[PDB]
């Protein structure tokens, strides 16, 4: 991955690494209620 | 009852005479409300303060707490569901709103329609209730229970 990133500027990489890390924190918290409540896999009944 | 010009009348019995009655006379008068804004009672400065500002109403439209904040008093419904009267503050006001919205519907339907009116409520309850929403982040915004860290909460 570093190899990808060092096409970008630290200007850039930046302000995606700070995107990244709000969602790892959705994803925790996803996660964590998956497991609790059974529901890491949700099954779309429409289309968008 | 705040004093004992207008106390005295039940007091004698006259007040009976004004409905083609004879005097019937009470033993005595009792006070409640009045007393609350006593400096030797635990009332909370502003709190016996707005007491005062209160405008009353005559028996007359005493009625009219039921439906809107008439006075400074307004009636809102407790956990028990009992009828209360209340000074009619923001909270008491946000607090009837729910008595009409979201208590007012069966258990069941409760939830869901919270989760509607979630940031609407959350916003009320932030901004002028007893009880503030517990949601704040590091930052100084509210946010969800779920999404704060543990140092946070």
């Amino acid at each position: 991955p570093k190899y990808l990133f060092a096409t970008l500027d630290k200007a850039q990489y930046e302000a995606y690494c700070v995107k990244v890390q709000a969602r790892q924190k959705k994803a925790y918290r996803f996660f964590h209620n998956g497991l609790i409540n059974n529901k890491l896999f949700v099954a779309k009944d429409k289309a968008p | 009852f705040g004093g004992s010009e207008d106390t005295y009348p039940y007091l004698t019995g006259s007040w009976s005479t004004k409905f083609g009655y004879p005097p019937m006379p009470f033993d005595g008068c009792m006070f409640g409300s009045r007393m609350m804004t006593a400096k030797e009672a635990h009332t909370s400065k502003q709190a016996k303060q707005a007491i005062v500002d209160a405008p009353g109403v005559d028996d007359d439209q005493w009625e009219n707490t039921y439906k809107r904040p008439t006075g400074g008093v307004i009636t809102v419904l407790s956990e028990m569901g009992e009828p209360i009267h209340k000074l009619a503050t923001r909270g008491v006001l946000f607090w009837k709103e729910l008595d009409d919205k979201i208590f007012s519907l069966d258990r069941s339907k409760r939830v869901a329609e919270l989760k509607k009116r979630r940031d609407y409520i959350i916003k009320k309850l932030n901004d002028d209730f007893q009880k503030v929403w517990f949601g704040r982040n590091s930052a100084g915004e509210p946010v969800d229970l779920e999404d704060m860290t543990y140092a946070e909460v």
